[PDB]
């Protein structure tokens, strides 16, 4: 890695939606649906290993 | 200091030393885990009926909507009020009880409700290894036949 | 900005400048930049290494 940035969700300014979608995002994270969901669109085809 | 109250449709949570003064210098995180689709019903049992005119520090009881110290803040309570009941479907309540270096209180009372074998065998086509070993063993077997025949002759 | 839509659910950098003008949720995935380059041609064929 070189740097690290953030993907979050944009929203109207000061809208209550943001702070109550934050908890949902956190819930999804601390469940684990995020990882397998990520794989499901990032699995693709596995390259054969190299020495 | 902490109490695991997980997998209880209901159960009882309170400041340590609930009937007596709560201990000083205490920092205990209390965790409420509700399974998915469950709605969290916290029931808080107040011990003292009087209205404080001041919301001051040193002594606070935190409520979080998701993992503690990390998730959105719901409230920071103090005084001798019972806070109003808290209904969230965030499925996770993460609570801390604090304490100062002096001047403790009556404590608080709460209720929660939920609704060499491998080395030989493993090789690229050990089959090749076995074939070579077979050839070698068989020819070694061939040898002493001609050895004995030469000795006879 | 103009309320004309709702939350833009899309891969977006949580950057400094947009921050003043839009609020952003706690991030759902991290980010990074890495180098990309080809594979080595290959091993010596190993037929006659002699
Ligand atoms: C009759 O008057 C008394 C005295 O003004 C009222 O009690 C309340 O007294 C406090 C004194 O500091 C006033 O300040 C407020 O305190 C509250 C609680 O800490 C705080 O949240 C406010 O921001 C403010 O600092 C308070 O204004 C005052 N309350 C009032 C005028 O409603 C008493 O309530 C009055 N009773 C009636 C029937 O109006
Ligand atoms: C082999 O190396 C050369 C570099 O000039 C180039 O053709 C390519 O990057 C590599 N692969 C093949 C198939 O040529």
């Amino acid at each position: 890695l070189i740097d690290s940035k953030g993907y979050g969700v944009g929203t109207p300014m000061g809208s209550p939606y943001r702070d109550k979608i934050t908890i949902a995002i956190l819930q999804l994270q601390e469940e684990g649906k995020l990882h397998m969901m990520k794989e499901k669109w990032w699995r693709g085809n596995g390259c054969p290993e190299e020495e | 200091c902490g109490i695991w109250v997980r997998t209880s449709n209901g159960g009882h949570f309170a400041s340590p030393n609930y009937p007596d003064s709560y201990p000083p210098n205490k920092e205990c995180i209390y965790i409420l885990e509700a399974a998915p689709r469950q709605r969290i019903e916290l029931t808080f049992d107040e011990r003292y009926y009087i209205e404080p005119s001041f919301e001051c520090r040193f002594d606070h009881l935190e409520v979080r909507d998701g993992p503690f110290g990390f998730s959105p803040l719901i409230d920071r309570y103090c005084g001798m009020k019972s806070p109003a009941l808290i209904r969230s479907t965030g499925r996770f309540m993460w609570i801390k009880f604090s304490s100062d270096e002096e001047l403790e209180g009556l404590g608080f009372r709460a209720k929660y409700s939920f609704i060499k074998t491998h080395g030989t065998i493993i090789g690229v086509t050990s089959g090749i290894v076995l074939v070579l070993l077979i050839i070698s063993i068989l020819v070694q077997v061939k040898q002493p036949r001609k050895k004995v025949m030469a000795c006879k002759t | 900005i103009d309320h004309k839509a709702d939350l833009a659910v899309a891969p977006l950098a949580i950057t400094y400048v947009r921050e003043k003008v839009i609020d952003f949720s706690k991030p759902f995935m991290t980010l990074g930049i890495s180098i990309l380059y080809r594979k080595p041609n290959g091993t010596n064929p190993g037929v006659f290494s002699f």
